[PDB]
């Protein structure tokens, strides 16, 4: 049997939201990765929740299909499911109706059975009391029911990679990202989001909202648009798979029709504004459809062996490859044999002096039971019976972890990688399918996700490498993962997944020779500052773009975990600091800038003093200014520390477990950002001196406060503001002395000096 | 037990009746041992030769009222008369001869057992009738005695013991003897003392414009008179006719006779009034195919010994053109209607070369055309005849459009392979570029396509007309302007309607046109029109068609405010298909509503829904209904003997739709007790039980699987081996 393709939906965020088919009060279950000790990790409770039609004022039924709202550039928070009646129920997480909340919180939108509008909050089942609902079974397949669900996107446009190569003239690896217009069919800004459904008799569905009103409107058609209903109601689709075409406005439905026995296609055409000239007239988008095309299926082989269609997967294929026709993989078995043939057809057009081309065909060794398509990676996945899974490129269709081997290494570009898994990082041995109710590749493929039957949580299995004692291999392996979290960051994804694969093989390598894992982290983060086209190295200008880059984020985070083991080790400290001192920033100047901006509202609403809105104004002003006085607190706190290690520093400069503060002095833009807090700090207690608050001298113990804990601290502020500024000096003319880009890094992460510079310490 | 026993005997009967096994001398035997092998404990009765008569009339009586009694919860243009026909084919023919050579001769017996059946199924019968229409209505029972009286079976006088009280039938007007009457040239009825010569002697007088032009009954040949009324034949004579049509048919083969079995194929395409309905239901379809197929492929051998250089070799060539091109013709129309299929005939026979065969992949490529020329398929890794694949292209093209004439040198050095691929391209090219505006003039097209109807160029013709709906529904949802489309129906009438045509080509051109006319009735409805219709339902009412709404072809005038339906199984809203599988399960499971024992509308439902979803809907959904309401027919819920029973109604049915043979029961034996086997039934459920029961035991040694688990899923598998074990199939 064909298993859940789309039961789990891994959102962009990192919510796993799978189908629940044993909890007799609950349907659908949400969880999410954390970790445990900062070195394992585990599961998320699961939140429990009960979906039925009749939510908007009782039996439930089965949920059969679960799809986030990640496709493309969306934002990944409107969760829509469709259940085995056919009703598509929309959740929103993340927005209650009168305020923000987090993620693991739901919210209805509006039910479909008609369509209404509805706004409740959704609460947990165990939480709720015991209700009267029972699981009815939806045993029938109606002539509502889905086939294949599938989400519109906007006029926004993604920018990923493609693939790098291995620059042999300077021995690094070297990348290129190319942006990928929007092909297909998109929806306008002004219509707040839009989905298709095809349903298994035919009968199309097209849900959408206006941004400018709560009602919902849905237009609904059928396929087969013929003068009888007798003909209307007989379409009952096998496969109904919807791939985008380079065409305007235009999607392949591409169908199987076994009334027929024939793979027939079909076009879809929808116009978004159907009257330009009245832009103010928000019409309905207006729906067609056009036959092209319909083939018979091939009986037998070449040698003479019959042929049965196991699945027809269609990929969704954009402009960039070489021949943009979607490729139809008519999946066939050879009975009593091993062997599986995939034979792979594209549409192109009719050309004087449609048609379906044969390209080739391509044997596998093992039937499959399951295919999976990858989202912005172009991977086709075969789940083969024995566990083992070969993903195939859409490129060329060669083996991704083989593809080293067989590479033809002589060339311009050499050594071509794509994902982690070109390096050789293998999943062990999967668990059986028949015992798993379904599987679902991770999004960077490093992991696989297995749901057992007798296991009450979500199972997890990491790629393994056999040959982890070749020291060699180290220079490509880092290589290879630092361009799985480039990939990432282009598509927003999380990325959770890649991090525990990372830490595995550093863990069986800290096993052996505890010196060799050190310098693989180092190796493997210096990749990514190239990949991105970042350098630490870069004159001071650069250097302000990077403290407000999102990636420090998630790029000092990975040594948070890959270095957790490590104990009494500073490769994790000096990240945190760093990390918490971004917290520390936006703590001052976060709020630097909001209060600039509270000086000129005093001046331009002094006429009105008895009005009931300034009295709250004035209330707010001297307010926030104390909720800043905790965050002083640590703020003081946390130089006296540096401090102290200074003097403990100077009577034992052989004690190798207190080399953090090097690497902070060190750090080259936590000097000027230091000194810019002590700027606006500066900056604030000024203004707040030459504007105190005069109206309510109740108000100014927070301000009198601030200019107390300045001058009350045990080190002055001022001659630590000459410490740091000497340093920049100092460290940039060692720059021209010598030229070397290997001590920026140095003193940024490795929180070290190199023993080439052994009298630099000494300085310090 | 009784219930058991009637239930499995009318499903037995109906799948032997579909599976065309009539003719197997081990009908009575199988039969017979029926109620042995039902019955796991020894039954050793002697059942005496009466007793097995009257169980077989009985049986087939009420299995045929229930076939005609669950017809009015159908949908009422879910159309499919194959069964039905096939069901008045044997309760008409071969039982009479079961009776003639099984019986003692006993008019007491037959008494009995036309007396013991109950009122229902005449009054059944009766109101159909009725609403379907005094008129003379006679049921299935008078054409029963009819055929006994020929046989000399029963006297005269039977027949008024059961007549209705007030009418009675003259004894002399009835036929008592079983020699064939022929109405000759001046009226007489001429009496056929022997019917291969008469055949042989016809055939070679025969002409093939006398087949859809002469309407009338009154001609002149003897043997097409036997057509239009073949209904009236003697029960034992059929067998031997039919038996005739073989031996001629197999020794043509050997001597190479070409003149013989064009014009036999002509004869048993058209189907006048059911002619080829009944040459299936003598001979098996398997035999027919086997010699039919190596005709098509040992063809090759036969120009390699033949050179053009006498005047009798343009003779011959159009002798051997129409013998190759209705050879063809002959298995479209079985693989179509019919429901035979070409892949399976060369698995079972391993003298026939799959990888090598050309009709195989011709069948299932029929209505798709390739946009590349190729001579020759298997060496497409070659360049050389690619050169000249465009050569001919351009020599064809220039010839029969610019010349005007077809030299005879490219008909000596092109085979009729070639030529069944170049005729669709070529009309593919012109009418594509007509539709576009590529081509502007029409009058120089029309004579053009007239060449395409010459007795060489006839078997170019059957790719034609598939492509067309194709090429028509595309046509049919873009926009085409009236003088582009009033082109392509002049381009198009040509092929329909043609000025004049051949004394060879007029009965093809025809046939050709009967094959895939309904799909194009469908779409040109939807639009010098009404001329392709008119042509269309003129070449549609030479015979009847199976499986067709008669409201569709007779749409002229007749407005019933019901929406037709051009397919055999059509579904609505009001009745989706939750309704009919809800009453499935009812059925399934309570065996309630009345769409069982008709394998026609439950066949084509199994495919609609496919095997696995069919049977994952009802396994695991018995469950629910099982645990609630309880086991039907017992009062008490005690024990498992009771659902023991049940299930096996469930089991039994799903063996029949696996196994079709009988000698095929002792192989599948040995492919659960574990590469032919497998192949020749992809979609059986016994590939699935059996796929999984290793995949499940490999997860055993792994312990991915509960024990209970495992141990509940070989339970399915080995009831259905037991059954398949102490049954004979």
């Amino acid at each position: 049997m064909m298993l859940g393709e789309h039961l789990m939906s891994w959102s962009k965020t990192g919510i796993i939201a799978y189908s629940d088919s044993q909890s007799s009060n609950a349907n659908i279950c949400l969880t999410f990765l954390e970790s445990i000790n900062g070195i394992n990790w585990r599961f998320h409770t699961p939140q429990k929740y009960v979906l039925h039609p009749q939510l908007h004022e009782q039996f439930f039924y089965n949920i059969s299909s679960i799809h986030w709202n990640n496709w493309f550039s969306l934002p990944g928070d409107m969760l829509a499911v469709c259940d085995e009646l056919g009703n598509m129920t929309m959740l929103i997480t993340g927005q209650r109706p009168d305020r923000a909340t987090t993620y693991e919180k739901l919210t209805m939108v509006f039910q479909d059975n008609k369509i209404y509008n509805h706004v409740m909050p959704l609460k947990p089942v165990d939480k709720l009391k015991p209700m009267n609902i029972e699981r009815k079974q939806t045993r029938k397949e109606y002539n509502t029911s889905i086939l294949e669900f599938r989400w519109l996107t906007s006029s926004k446009s993604v920018i990923v990679s493609q693939f790098c190569a291995f620059d042999s003239s300077s021995n690094t690896y070297r990348s290129r990202a190319q942006q990928v217009p929007p092909y297909g069919v998109y929806h306008p800004p002004f219509i707040k989001y839009a989905c298709l459904a095809i349903r298994k008799n035919g009968q199309i569905d097209f849900w959408y909202q206006f941004s400018n009103s709560k009602d919902h409107k849905k237009i609904t058609l059928q396929l087969l648009d013929t003068s009888n209903q007798r003909f209307k109601d007989l379409q009952w689709l096998e496969f109904a798979r919807i791939t985008p075409m380079n065409d305007d406005q235009c999607m392949l439905i591409t169908t199987y029709s076994k009334l027929s026995k024939n793979i027939s296609f079909y076009k879809l055409h929808v116009n978004w504004n159907l009257n330009a000239t009245k832009p103010n007239v928000l019409n309905d988008p207006s729906l067609k459809i056009q036959f092209i095309l319909s083939t018979t299926l091939d009986p037998t082989d070449d040698e003479g062996h019959v042929l049965k269609l196991e699945n027809l997967h269609v990929v969704s294929k954009s402009s960039i490859e070489k021949d943009p026709s979607p490729e139809i993989l008519v999946l066939y078995n050879v009975c009593d044999t091993s062997k599986s043939l995939v034979k792979r057809y594209r549409l192109a057009p009719t050309q004087l002096s449609y048609n379906l081309r044969r390209h080739s065909d391509i044997v596998l060794d093992k039937k499959v039971t399951l295919i999976t398509s990858e989202m912005f990676d172009a991977f086709v996945s075969f789940y083969f019976e024995d566990g083992t899974i070969e993903s195939y490129n859409q490129n060329d269709w060669k083996l991704e972890t083989e593809r080293l081997i067989s590479q033809s290494q002589l060339g311009k570009f050499k050594n071509i990688i794509a994902s982690p898994l070109s390096a050789g990082f293998n999943y062990g041995k999967l668990p059986l399918p028949p015992s798993v109710e379904w599987m679902k590749v991770s999004p960077s493929m490093c992991g696989v996700i297995v749901k057992q039957y007798n296991k009450k949580w979500p199972q997890f299995y990491a790629a393994v490498q056999k040959n982890y004692a070749d020291p060699e291999k180290d220079s490509i392996n880092a290589t290879a993962l630092a361009f799985g979290y480039v990939k990432s960051l282009h598509k927003q994804i999380s990325a959770e997944d890649l991090t525990i694969a990372a830490k595995t093989h550093i863990l069986r390598i800290s096993f052996l020779d505890r010196k060799r894992a050190k310098e693989f982290i180092t190796t493997l983060l210096k990749s990514l500052y190239s990949f991105f086209n970042i350098s630490p190295d870069a004159p001071k200008e650069i250097m302000d773009k990077i403290i407000t880059s999102r990636p420090l984020q998630k790029i000092m985070l990975l040594q948070l975990e890959l270095g957790s083991c490590f104990s009494q080790e500073n490769i994790e400290e000096m990240a945190r600091v760093i990390l918490y001192l971004k917290n520390v920033l936006f703590a001052f100047n976060g709020v630097a800038r909001n209060f600039h901006f509270a000086i000129e509202q005093i001046s331009n609403n002094s006429n009105q003093q008895q009005n009931p809105k300034l009295f709250q104004t004035i209330f707010s002003k001297q307010d926030l200014i104390h909720s800043l006085i905790p965050v002083a607190k640590w703020f003081v706190k946390f130089i006296t520390y540096l401090t102290q290690e200074i003097l403990i520093l100077i009577n034992d400069p052989t004690n190798k477990e207190y080399t953090l503060v090097h690497g902070i002095f060190g750090a080259k833009m936590s000097r000027t950002l230091i000194l810019s807090i002590l700027n606006e700090i500066k900056k604030v207690t000024q203004i707040v001196a030459k504007f105190p608050e005069t109206s309510y001298p109740i108000l100014n113990e927070s301000s009198t406060f601030l200019k107390l804990v300045l001058s009350e601290s045990p080190v002055d502020f001022e001659k630590f503001e000459t410490f740091l500024v000497d340093v920049n000096n100092k460290f940039i003319a060692l720059c021209e002395q010598q030229p070397s880009q290997e001590r920026e890094f140095s003193l940024l992460v490795k929180a070290e000096i190199p023993p080439e510079y052994a009298k630099v310490g000494d300085f310090l | 037990d009784m219930k058991l026993l009637r239930y499995y005997k009318n499903i037995w009967l109906n799948n032997k009746i579909i599976n065309w096994e009539i003719s197997n001398p081990d009908f009575l035997s199988k039969y017979s041992a029926i109620t042995s092998s039902i019955f796991q404990e020894s039954f050793n009765s002697v059942q005496n030769l009466d007793q097995l008569l009257t169980d077989l009339i009985e049986t087939s009586f009420t299995c045929f009222a229930q076939f005609v009694s669950n017809k009015q919860y159908h949908q009422a243009n879910s159309n499919l008369t194959l069964l039905e026909r096939k069901w008045v084919i044997f309760i008409t023919k071969h039982l009479p001869l079961l009776i003639l050579e099984n019986s003692s001769r006993s008019p007491r017996v037959v008494t009995n057992a036309l007396d013991n059946i109950d009122e229902k199924v005449v009054k059944a019968i009766r109101i159909y009738f009725t609403e379907k229409d005094p008129s003379t209505s006679l049921d299935i029972r008078h054409d029963f005695i009819k055929g006994l009286i020929m046989l000399n079976l029963q006297p005269a006088s039977v027949i008024n013991n059961y007549l209705r009280e007030d009418q009675m039938i003259d004894t002399s007007i009835l036929p008592t003897r079983d020699d064939l009457f022929v109405r000759n040239l001046q009226g007489i009825q001429e009496v056929v003392h022997n019917t291969n010569s008469f055949i042989i002697s016809s055939l070679d007088t025969l002409e093939l414009e006398s087949i859809t032009e002469s309407i009338t009954h009154d001609s002149s040949n003897g043997l097409f008179q036997v057509l239009h009324n073949f209904e009236s034949v003697a029960p034992t004579k059929q067998r031997e006719i039919v038996k005739a049509f073989l031996s001629i048919f197999e020794d043509a083969i050997k001597e190479l006779n070409y003149n013989r079995i064009a014009k036999i194929c002509a004869l048993l395409f058209f189907n006048f009034s059911h002619s080829l309905t009944t040459i299936l239901s003598f001979s098996s379809p398997a035999a027919l195919m086997k010699t039919l197929i190596k005709f098509v492929d040992l063809s090759r051998n036969g120009r390699n010994g033949s050179n053009g250089n006498d005047e009798s070799s343009e003779y011959e060539t159009i002798n051997i053109s129409l013998s190759f091109s209705w050879a063809i013709l002959l298995i479209i129309n079985l693989t179509q209607t019919y429901g035979i299929s070409v892949v399976d005939v060369a698995l079972k026979y391993p003298e026939l070369s799959i990888k090598n065969s050309f009709i195989i992949n011709f069948i299932s490529n029929l209505p798709n055309v390739s946009d590349k020329y190729y001579l020759e398929e298997s060496n497409v890794n070659d360049s050389d005849m690619l050169t000249k694949s465009h050569n001919t292209v351009q020599s064809w093209l220039c010839d029969l459009f610019v010349n005007g004439s077809i030299t005879d040198q490219l008909i000596q050095n092109i085979e009729t392979r070639q030529l069944a691929n170049l005729i669709p391209f070529i009309v593919k090219q012109v009418l594509l570029s007509v539709e576009i505006g590529v081509l502007t003039d029409i009058s120089s097209l029309i004579g053009g396509f007239e060449y395409f109807l010459q007795p060489l160029l006839l078997v170019g013709l059957i790719k034609t007309f598939y492509w067309l709906e194709q090429f028509l529904s595309c046509v049919k949802n873009d926009t085409i302007s009236e003088d582009i489309l009033q082109g392509i129906f002049n381009l198009l009438n040509t092929l329909f309607n043609p000025v004049t045509l051949n004394e060879d080509s007029k009965a093809f051109h025809t046939a050709v046109l009967r094959l895939n006319a309904i799909p194009l009735l469908k779409v040109l409805r939807k639009f010098n029109l009404e001329p392709l219709i008119a042509k269309l339902v003129a070449v549609l009412n030479v015979s009847p068609v199976y499986d067709v709404d008669p409201r569709i072809i007779n749409s002229e005038n007749d407005y019933s405010r019901k929406q037709l339906g051009y397919g055999k199984f059509l579904i609505l809203n009001e009745n989706p298909i939750n309704k009919i599988m809800t009453n499935q399960i009812n059925s399934f499971w309570s065996l309630h509503s009345s769409t069982y024992y008709n394998l026609d509308y439950l066949f084509e439902l199994i495919e609609l829904v496919t095997p696995k979803s069919f049977l994952f809907d009802v396994l695991k959904t018995l469950e629910y209904k099982l645990a609630t309401y309880g086991v039907p027919g017992s009062e008490n819920k005690r024990g498992s003997l009771d659902s023991e029973h049940v299930f096996d109604y469930f089991f039994y049915f799903l063996v029949l739709y696996d196994v079709k043979t009988a000698e095929e029961a002792s192989q599948l034996i040995e492919y659960m007790e574990n590469n032919k086997i497998s192949i020749l039934k992809r979609h059986s459920f016994a590939v699935l039980l059996h796929e999984r029961k290793l995949l499940n035991d490999l997860a055993l040694e792994n312990g991915e699987i509960t024990k209970t688990e495992n141990e509940k899923f070989i339970s399915y598998h080995d009831k259905y081996l037991c059954m398949l074990k102490t049954c004979v199939f």
